[PDB]
């Protein structure tokens, strides 16, 4: 059983790498997005 | 006497001079058609029997916003060869308005000028609306500047500006008309007043909470402005604030007359209600960097020297009260060799309202032109953007086209440069 469970660490590891890696890529440039402007707060004396 | 020519250029320049002349006659009573059913021969002259015609030019090479006035309910207000028009726009294009374009409507603009200054026995000095950013705005403005200078003289010329936003703009080719302007502006112009649009429209939706102003507010805001400005021509007060004297006590040096504008109270209708409106809190909020008609952070500079214009029922003693508090705070910095930074006028007429306006009637009002430091940021942000469209030189055949050399975009951003080094040197203490 231990063997299985080996393979299974190694399985999600992986997964995990593969999907980082989609992340990686994906995250280079980012898809075109349009909304509304959340205005910047006001800057006040202090 | 105390006579003053108005002049607009450009779309900005028609817009909100058709702003500022509503409020001219809303606030002398003038009809639109002229008539009157003293004080108003600042702005306004006398032709035969009841009728005032107004001391103001209207020049824009194209026709559709001038057609928009000779149209409008103010038809009967400007004589028709007052609202001068070319033919072709000048296209964002400095070049197109100061050297191809402009050329063939400059003489009737300057003759007009000239025959609408020999009706005014004691002419002040010329109000000069444009905008940074266009064709029109920039290059006849520059144009202009530089025969009136080389004609009038001694007369002041007070200007007053749109200046390009840090962000939100409507021109691509912007910079380059900015910084074209400004290297006339720094020697043509006594007094050049920054207005930016972005700050009026965070203006209007904090205080005047509308979630959709056009460009009518802006112009509104900025009539309410040049009014102020005005009133003591205009009209009667405990001190006065001439032109001579405001340009006097405003620049120090011959470089620096770029001061902010800033108005207050700017307050909705059923946010007045509530409000004590009193002289001291308007002066605090005058300061306040929200309240800044100029996307810049009055912090990060030193104030050089600040002229506050206040009117409606003021008195001297709270206003001494209220600067004396302002020289206590220490957010608000003041220069070490300015010991005294504060040009100060009351006037009797209060701001009146424009029917139909989202301003509400207050007794006070305040218009602070203060002469600070931070305007180098922003002068420094358009020179970077010039600096990034003009090492791919683009836009520049454009330019190059119609009358344009390199050497002008090389000399104009090295005086820019030598602008900004000289606001460093007078930053510095000593
Ligand atoms: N505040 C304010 N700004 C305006 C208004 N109309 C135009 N502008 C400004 O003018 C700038 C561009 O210049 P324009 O006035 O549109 O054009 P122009 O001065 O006639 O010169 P051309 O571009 O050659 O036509 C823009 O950045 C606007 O911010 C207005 O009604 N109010
Ligand atoms: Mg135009």
């Amino acid at each position: 059983g231990d063997q299985r469970k080996q393979m299974l660490q190694k399985y999600k590891e992986e997964k995990q790498l593969q999907k980082l890696k989609e992340q990686r890529e994906k995250a280079k440039r980012g898809i075109f997005k349009v909304g509304r402007y959340r205005p910047d707060m006001p800057c006040f004396l202090l | 006497m105390r006579e003053c020519i108005s002049i607009h250029v450009g779309q900005a320049g028609v817009q909100i001079g058709n702003a500022c002349w509503e409020l001219y006659c809303l606030e002398h009573g003038i009809q639109p058609d002229g008539q009157m059913p003293d004080s108003f021969n600042t702005f306004f002259s006398e032709t035969g029997a009841g009728k005032h015609v107004p001391r103001a030019v209207f020049v824009d090479l194209e026709p559709t916003v001038i057609d928009e006035v000779r149209t409008g309910t103010y038809r009967q207000l400007f004589h028709p060869e007052q609202l001068i028009t070319g033919k072709e726009d000048a296209a964002n294009n400095y070049a197109r308005g100061h050297y191809t374009i402009g050329k063939e409507i400059i003489d009737l603009v300057l003759d007009r000028i000239r025959k609408l200054a020999d009706q005014c026995t004691g002419l002040q000095g010329f109000l000069v609306f444009h905008s940074f950013g266009g064709g029109t705005g920039s290059g006849f403005t520059s144009l202009l500047m530089e025969r009136l200078s080389v004609d009038y003289g001694k007369k002041s010329k007070l200007e007053f500006s749109i200046y390009p936003a840090p962000q939100v703009s409507t021109a691509v080719v912007e910079p380059y008309n900015s910084i074209l302007t400004t290297h006339t502006t720094l020697e043509h112009s006594d007094c050049a007043f920054m207005v930016d649009n972005e700050a009026i429209y965070d203006i209007c939706r904090r205080n005047l909470d509308i979630e959709r102003p056009t460009y009518t507010n802006l112009n509104r805001l900025i009539s309410q402005i040049v009014s102020s400005i005005t009133a003591s021509l205009r009209f009667d007060g405990a001190l006065n604030v001439d032109l001579t004297e405001f340009q006097t006590n405003l620049v120090p040096y011959p470089r620096i007359h770029f001061p902010l504008a800033t108005y207050a109270p700017v307050i909705s209708a059923e946010k007045a209600y509530h409000e004590q409106l009193s002289v001291a809190e308007i002066t605090n909020a005058c300061f306040e960097p929200a309240n800044q008609m100029v996307k810049c952070d009055p912090r990060h500079g030193k104030y050089m020297a600040c002229c506050l214009l206040y009117r409606g029922d003021v008195v001297p003693k709270d206003v001494n009260a209220a600067i004396a508090t302002i020289k206590t705070k220490r957010s608000i910095q003041f220069v070490d060799w300015c010991p005294t930074g504060f040009k100060v006028g009351i006037n009797y007429q209060p701001p009146t309202v424009v029917p139909g306006g989202d301003l509400a009637k207050v007794q006070r009002a305040v218009c602070m032109l203060s002469n600070t430091t931070a305007i180098a940021e922003a002068w420094a942000r358009l020179d970077h953007k010039f600096d990034l469209m003009y090492a791919k030189r683009a836009f520049v055949h454009w330019y190059v086209g119609e009358g344009m050399e390199e050497g002008e975009f090389s000399e104009a951003r090295e005086d820019m440069a030598a602008l900004e080094k000289d606001y460093e040197e007078v930053g510095v203490d000593s």
